[PDB]
């Protein structure tokens, strides 16, 4: 039990580092989909509190 | 059983170990205490019916 | 099962999505001046920006004064800080049992998330003149000087204080391993649950403890609450407030906790560590002005509940260091005049073999026999008194001029009590167990048998006991009373056996 724990352990480690790595990637490459959602989200948002 | 990595093994002793196996006991055969006993009566408290019960 | 790595991936997807204060001035030895945070309560926590969390404790008035719980490598000027909008609070409830946690109750131990039944703030007022009962059940710790001399009560709280290296943990351990006796039962009103605290123990000191309380099937029942040697100040000054409300769900729930504070004296060093840096001016030797309220708040919030308000208790042993036996140096002082009885500890009884080293002379509980098993107090008539008049005689014995039959009569009676009373540690004794030992002693059986030789009378009885009079062993056990009958039994039995 303690070796298949360490297994599953290991391999979900492993995995959020690949995963973290791509993300960190991808931002890195001029999104042009990330400029515009995040002007978008800011306008949304002050409105709903006005 | 669900916890271990090779299949069918820890099913496999459970059923073993709850059946029966050898273990370190002995029979009433060597009655040495037994025979022993009817004899030590028979010379130990037998002999008080015929020297105690005279004087 | 299938692919757990995906479970966990779609569970945290969507979380941030409504998070749109003070600037950092100054930074230096866990301590942050901080220019805002306007709305801010007394004693709120805060999140820096970089991660690290604080308290605040001196809102002045250009700036805020913060006491961090981490490290502060990653705290620099200017560094944008943030309201929580909560003052410091645990989660409580029978959740934690098992658990190993920081002074915030955070596992520690690897054994995943803590499930509480709710949350308690870290300061709790005590509970009033108003809902509380007098203390009447024993909190049998198992140790025979200490339960025929200092019985303990479901409520009260009891000082264990000595100097380095005297046995207080150890004193503490036994107590909760004991425990056993009525926790693997059914009956929740005989049960009590420990809570450890450790303040200022290195680490492994915890582990070492840890694996003990597991030895002996006994962490089932505790809560350890860690703020080890390297943690921030304010969590070591924090876990006894932490702890106090983890044990205080225990009490308001009808159940009984007992909580052991090892050890007040480095919870005041921390305490005086974060008022130095903060620069409050400081009190008796460095420490701050209310170092005393600081452990009376505590120490009050041990109570035993009145029947309207569920009966639950919270029993306080807590624990202090002195240093070359002073006893009169600034917190031990303090605390000893706050609690309600002490355990002095010495090094010169250890040495020369009274173990627990317990001082006969200088300990005492205040509810007294009020929390005494009845049988344990029959039999215990007026030891603690003749154990008093015995050191009496043994001080006029150093004139080493000749005795009489009525002084060498109590110094042989003495001299076997006192050994009658050592006991090996991790051993606790049953009631039924100690109880026939106390009568053997106290009426005189032992006093024609040599001193060397009273270790193996005590096993060899106890054997022989449970062996023949079984029967009047679970009477006494069952009942907690001799009767008139039952001491004839007795009486009987032990002459019996002094006769090999
Ligand atoms: N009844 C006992 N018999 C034999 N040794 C004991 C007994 N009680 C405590 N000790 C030993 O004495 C040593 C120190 O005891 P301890 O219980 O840590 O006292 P302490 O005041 O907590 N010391 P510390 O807190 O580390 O300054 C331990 O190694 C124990 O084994
Ligand atoms: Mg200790």
């Amino acid at each position: 039990v303690r070796y298949e724990a360490s297994l599953r352990q290991l391999e979900q480690r492993q995995l959020a580092k690949s995963v973290i790595s791509r993300v960190q990637s991808e931002l890195g490459n001029p999104k042009f989909q990330e400029k515009v959602l995040q002007q978008s989200i800011s306008e949304i948002e002050q409105l709903l509190s006005k | 059983r669900s916890v271990l990595k090779n299949t069918s093994v820890i099913d496999k002793i459970e059923s073993y170990v709850k059946q029966y196996k050898p273990v370190k006991i002995d029979a009433s055969k060597q009655l040495q205490v037994i025979e022993s006993f009817e004899k030590h009566a028979m010379t130990n408290a037998k002999e008080t019916e015929s020297l105690v019960s005279k004087e | 099962p299938t692919e757990v790595s995906s479970i966990l991936e779609e569970r945290i997807k969507g979380v941030s999505d409504e998070a749109n204060t003070g600037r950092v001035l100054a930074v230096g030895d866990g301590i942050a001046r901080v220019f805002g945070l306007n709305n801010i309560q007394a004693e709120e926590l805060v999140e820096f920006s970089s991660g690290v969390k604080g308290m605040a404790l001196n809102l002045e008035p250009g700036q805020v004064g913060i006491v961090l719980f981490g490290s502060d490598r990653l705290v620099k000027e200017g560094e944008l800080v943030k309201r929580t909008g909560n003052i410091v609070d645990v989660p409580v409830g029978p959740g934690l049992l098992g658990r190993v946690v920081d002074a915030l109750g955070n596992p520690i131990d690897g054994k995943g998330p803590i499930d509480a039944a709710g949350r308690s703030r870290a300061q709790v007022k005590a509970p009033g003149i108003l809902p509380r009962r007098s203390v009447h059940e024993p909190v049998q710790t198992g140790l025979k000087a200490v339960d025929a001399l200092v019985p303990i009560g479901r409520g009260q709280r009891e000082l264990i204080i000595g100097d380095r290296q005297t046995g207080k943990t150890a004193v503490a351990l036994d107590t909760i391993l004991n425990q056993k006796r009525w926790n693997n039962g059914s009956d929740e009103s005989k049960k009590l649950y420990c809570v450890y605290v450790a303040v200022g123990q290195k680490r492994s000191t915890v582990a070492q403890l840890v694996q003990t309380l597991e030895q002996h099937d006994a962490m089932k029942y505790s809560i350890i609450v860690a703020a080890t040697a390297s943690e921030a100040a304010p969590l070591q000054y924090l876990a006894p407030f932490t702890a106090a409300s983890i044990g205080e769900w225990f009490r308001d729930n009808g159940k009984h906790a007992l909580i052991v504070y090892d050890d007040l004296s480095k919870q005041a060093v921390a305490y005086r560590q974060l008022s130095l840096l903060l620069r409050r001016p400081p009190g008796r030797e460095a420490y701050p002005g209310d170092v005393f309220y600081l452990h009376s708040r505590l120490l009050e919030r041990a109570a035993k509940l009145s029947e309207k308000e569920g009966s639950g208790s919270l029993t306080a042993l807590p624990v202090i260091e002195t240093q070359g036996g002073d006893v009169s140096a600034y917190i031990p002082t303090n605390v000893i005049s706050i609690t309600d009885g002490q355990i002095f500890l010495e090094a010169e009884l250890f040495y020369k073999g009274i173990r627990p080293a317990i001082n006969v002379g200088l300990s005492v509980s205040r509810v007294g026999s009020a929390a005494q098993v009845k049988a344990l107090k029959q039999v215990a008539g007026s030891l603690k008194l003749f154990l008093a008049q015995y050191r009496e005689v043994a001080a006029f014995a150093q004139f080493g001029s000749d005795l009489d039959a009525s002084t060498k009569q109590t110094l042989v009676r003495g001299e076997r009590l006192t050994q009658l009373l050592k006991q090996n540690q991790y051993s606790p004794l049953a009631t039924e167990e100690q109880v026939p030992l106390i009568y053997a002693g106290v009426n005189g059986h032992l006093d024609g048998i040599e001193l060397s030789r009273i270790g193996e009378f005590e096993s060899s009885f106890l054997s022989y006991l449970k062996s023949n009079h079984n029967e009047l062993l679970t009477e006494i056990r069952e009942k907690g009373e001799l009767s008139k009958e039952l001491l004839a039994s007795l009486k009987s039995a032990t002459e019996s056996f002094v006769a090999t």
